[PDB]
């Protein structure tokens, strides 16, 4: 069972700060990993997959890195509509796992 | 004093007598499974062996040395300063099974879809998209005669470079490796001469007869350019292969295609299928017109410097045949008492037959031994004079004293009996088919099927009886 | 094969379809020792090589390659069509492989 | 078996071998031949010199000049190379044979096929 | 089969090398060297050499790679069987040249250990300031030499070794100072002034001599080791020359360990109950460096070596070393950070120092063939193994194979690591000891009339029908 923990509550950040959210995995998953932003009133919404390739309609000010077992997600220039919930998620599609790919939050930006 | 630093063909230091000899084995058979060996579920012991049409077939010919011959005529040579050696003039590879072909496959091949006529775009993969496909192989026939074993090449994996860091998932590295052909090596099947053990990680690329073994193509330009010409006297070849089906690879592409190669698609064609393809080979019709075997081969001059001389009293014959590879398909019932046909009443098996003949003619050749010639044979292969009795160096010895008589009990120098075990020859780490031609010689040519074909090549009928 | 940052190529493109043009550099015969003749005069003579026999050799086993495109312009078949064709929208390119002559 | 477990690649091997047989020829350069070769290609008469009674000319300095420390003075590779290759815009396979020559035609696997065709044999050692 | 007895004594080369009438000329083009005269400058962070040390006190050993004459082209009537005899080069004339003005080359470093002078005084003061050392500069001594050998030359110095474990009382003790001799590099310096002691592994204060010899070894050639060896190798034409003079008389710091005896002086009283100094370093000065005795640009030849072998160059190699300190100019360079100020200043122009040197070599080589019939073959292999090993007299190994696959694209991810990763010798053993390479593979010329040394050799010997009567007077 590959497990991503994400036991990290996010720190208060101002406009223009940089945040390092770190998602670590027990088993090696390759590069297959996704990230999502969850605004607390609507459906979830994806930013980047395979830790390097961003989706359409998303600005290039979000970053992606990390390989092997640990991965990250950084960005700078925090707007007003970045108050949401974040989630890292693997794609190893195994059978005997109980993933839920959980963890991740983000404070209201001052 | 005047040692030469050239290579001399053996027509200058070997004489040719008049005395011919005929040999021949009986016939060679082998029976077993064509795909994989069958062993018991617990030990390593094989219940049946694996014999197929595609595997190589190397015979070594154990000869008896002619200096041990007691000739009634003691005038044509002198055992003071001469040695005797065999020379092959006629070679025959006879086979007797009927012609035809044989197919193979895999229960789980790993093809995504056909690509030759696609009606629409392909769907996504999912997990476990294996299939069961079988096909026929390329057609190959060869025959090489040599004093030393055949030298083939195959692609394989070497060590990557230590400056840059590697990760799990990189492309394996590649290099050429020259090896020695044994019996049981597979021929190339049209999937190229590459190892599939260390380079096919998913173990489901090719059909299973070559899935966990090296296939080797014989290296020609290495063997001809070898000095002394001992690797081959001559060879023969006829190969043909054409492509039948065109499938798509299933699995993650390593490097994506660069974006300047294609205008970017959208809609359902936003993404790409797997770019790489692999073909399906097919051999065309066999015939009795394009055969190689069942006809003799008289050699006049070999291509190398060795004009057919058997040093060490051995020679190596290889042959690969795929025009006789039909696998018979038996089945046996557990109970014939039933009225109806139920498909759980029968077990199925596969068996493959194979049949051979070898027939030779050897000529008797002698060597005058001058000290100038003695260093030349000392230089090309030093084990020849050790296998004769000519290599001389005397140790005098100190006449060492024997131990106490009691020996077994209360001896002071106890355990003085200690065995050395140096009794070893080279070439014994490799295993392959041997024959025993020690007791099959004859001097009467007219009592044999090849021997009448030899005299018609050169006349000299000798049979007055009336 | 190239990394998308730089222009230095990672893996070169070698295929069994392209040409191969070799440059043979013969060394100049005005500096070589030829065994036994008083044949060459440096005033009124010069030396040059001629070609007599060539043997080019290949050593890989025989086999037919294969290639295609993930995206190729192909509307339908024309070898045998039963009903009339459908209209073509946008992005009507499929994956077709083939073999060359 | 997982379809996401394995990356796939393609490679392609290649093999070649070139063998040749050359024989040298000598050209008597009288007054008439030098009119012929200069009409054919003028830069053949600059491999061998023949055209210039000083190979310098009057205007030549020291023939070469080498400032060797490798890195402090005016630079060594920044002067443009005058002896240009007239095909150097075209890139192709580079093969050097300036030392692989030999004289014994008995040793090499083409060489005794050449002595098949024209016949003959080398002088015997024994 | 039972080779004959080899002669127990060595022999000159007149008995077993031949001499023909075929001569060749080989002259290198021009050789320049620019850098700093005191220390090789480097980055403050790590090791990287921007300018090399170049000063006119080095050794400048040359290494001449000769073309192999076993595949080389000749005019007519020069023939040999390659199975019986082989060929070798021999030098008969050599020149070393320089075009420069005529300099001095002084030096001195700002932390030189001087206390006082001991030439005149009025009252000596016992002073002992903590590091009271002061900048004093000085001159050097002029030397010249030329050595020509088949192998590199050999120098010496006086250093330090391990003493016997008998007594160990103090870290402030004295070394044994044994004599060792090494092979000479390109960059080792000479001074016939202070002499041959390495000032690093012997002197820990490193403030004894100026700084151009302070991080390195000041060597000196032997002239005994290179003539007593039984072959006549490594030098066969030497020309020594130097001058010297003494200028001033000084004192070291004065922390004397080897104390004065009591029964040498008489004790006084007051200020006269101490010791002034006992250690005196004098300064050298080369004087009157007049350019009529300069042993340069003069084409001397050879008819006789001092050793047993003549200028036969085994291994197609040759070594030349020249030492000069008469062209020791110094170039006071300076450049300005800003030119607009119409008054000159302290720090508007900052200055540098450079030094340069120009060489030119020209040789005359002579062909030499050596026949080999079973007797010299035993002798040559016993002279040096590599001389017989550079020519193949053994036939082929049983696998020869196509020598090296030679992959085309050498840097990729397709192939494995290649290109001489395990380096089995076949190289020069002296690769670990640097030289100055001079490549002369295709410098040779069969005619030598239109060459600047070639007529000087031709005029000396007979020139009768050799030049030829190209287009005539009438």
């Amino acid at each position: 069972d590959p497990m991503l923990t994400q036991t990290a509550a996010s720190v208060e950040v101002a406009v223009g700060g940089t945040v390092t959210i770190k998602c670590q995995a027990s088993q090696s998953i390759g590069g297959y990993l996704s990230w999502y932003q969850q605004k607390p009133g609507q459906r979830p919404k994806l930013l980047i997959y395979r830790a390097s390739t961003l989706a359409s309609g998303v600005p290039s000010r979000f970053k992606g890195s990390g390989s092997g077992t640990e991965y990250t997600l950084t960005f700078s220039g925090v707007e007003c509509a970045d108050a949401a919930a974040y989630y890292c998620q693997q794609g190893y599609t195994s059978s005997d796992i109980n993933n839920a790919f959980g963890g991740g939050t983000e404070v209201v930006v001052k | 004093p005047v040692p030469v630093s050239k290579v001399v063909s053996t027509d200058e230091y070997v004489a040719r007598t008049n005395i011919y000899y005929h040999a021949g084995t009986s016939r060679l058979l082998a029976v077993g499974h064509p795909y994989f060996p069958i062993k018991k579920p617990n030990n390593n012991k094989i219940l049946v062996p694996k014999v197929s049409g595609l595997q190589y077939r190397v015979f070594r010919i154990h000869l008896p040395d002619p200096n041990k011959f007691g000739f009634p005529d003691t005038s044509f040579y002198n055992p003071d300063t001469q040695r005797l050696v065999w020379a092959c003039v006629g070679v025959e590879v006879g086979r007797g099974q009927p012609l035809g072909v044989g197919i193979s496959g895999h229960p789980l091949l790993n093809k995504l879809d056909d690509t030759e006529n696609a009606s629409a775009y392909a769907a996504n993969a999912g997990v476990d998209n294996r299939e069961c496909i079988s096909m026929d192989y390329k057609q190959t026939q060869l025959c090489l005669i040599g004093c030393k074993p055949p030298i083939g090449e195959h692609w394989g994996k070497g060590s990557p470079c230590t400056n840059v860091a590697v990760n799990p998932g990189d492309c394996p590295p590649l290099e050429l490796i020259n090896t020695v052909i044994q019996d049981g090596d597979m021929v190339d099947t049209g999937f190229g001469a590459m190892d599939f053990t260390t380079l096919q990680a998913n173990k489901s690329e090719v059909p299973l007869d070559i899935c966990t073994s090296i296939c080797k193509y014989p290296d020609y330009i290495k063997m001809v350019s070898e000095p002394y010409g001992d690797s081959l006297f001559f060879y023969l070849r006829r190969e043909q292969m054409f492509v039948r089906h065109l499938f798509n690879r299933a699995g993650a592409v390593g490097e994506n295609v660069p974006d300047d190669l294609y205008i970017k698609g959208s809609g359902s064609t936003a993404n790409l299928a797997s770019s790489n393809y692999f073909p399906t080979p097919s051999g065309s019709m066999v015939t009795s017109d394009a055969q190689i075997f069942n006809k003799p081969y008289w050699l006049q001059r070999a291509q190398g410097h060795n004009n057919g001389i058997c040093w060490g009293n051995q020679l190596f014959v290889t042959v690969v045949d795929t025009t006789r590879s039909t696998n018979m398909s038996l089945c046996a019932a557990i109970s014939t008492s039933e009225t109806t046909y139920k498909n759980t009443n029968f077990k199925e098996y596969l068996r493959h037959g194979e049949e051979y003949d070898l027939q030779f003619i050897f000529q008797l050749c002698k060597i005058t031994l001058t000290a100038d010639v003695m260093t030349y044979i000392h230089s090309m292969n030093s084990t020849i004079l050790e296998d004769w009795n000519f290599g001389l160096q005397p140790p005098p010895g100190g006449t060492l004293e024997d131990t106490y008589r009691f020996v077994t009990s209360q001896a002071i120098a106890c355990q003085k009996h200690t065995p050395p075990a140096p009794k070893e020859d080279p070439l014994k780490k490799y295993t392959f088919w041997e024959v025993n031609l020690k007791e099959k010689f004859s001097a009467d040519l007219d009592q044999f099927p090849l021997g009448r074909k030899f005299l018609l090549q050169a006349g000299l009928k000798a049979k007055p009886k009336f």
